[PDB]
């Protein structure tokens, strides 16, 4: 596994990308992490460039997100302002 | 993973 560190500004359409995952979320094994399906071309995300799809989130800001509903881990990345730290393994 | 939700 890596650990990586992504900072980004929120735009006007939000981070520019989507999230699956989730301790209530159907998954393969024993994986209910926080994960990216999509990042959207033009998104915050997108031009910050670090973030890739399947991404793991672990950590907002500093709100843990590693056991949490997926509920839980939307409501902290909407909650996070405008400048946002993603904890992510790739 | 039924619910993706985009941020």
């Amino acid at each position: 596994y890596e650990y990586e560190e992504i900072t980004l500004e929120r735009g006007n359409s939000g981070l520019g990308f989507s999230i699956a995952g989730g301790t209530d979320n159907p998954h393969i094994g024993d994986d209910s992490s926080i994960f990216i399906t999509k990042i959207i071309t033009g998104g915050a995300a997108a031009q910050d460039g670090r973030l890739r799809v399947n991404d793991c989130i672990l950590r907002v800001n500093e709100v843990d997100v590693r056991d949490v509903t997926h509920s839980k881990a939307v409501e902290a990345l909407k909650e996070a302002g405008s400048i946002v730290r993603l904890y992510v393994k790739r | 993973s039924y619910l993706v939700t985009s941020v």
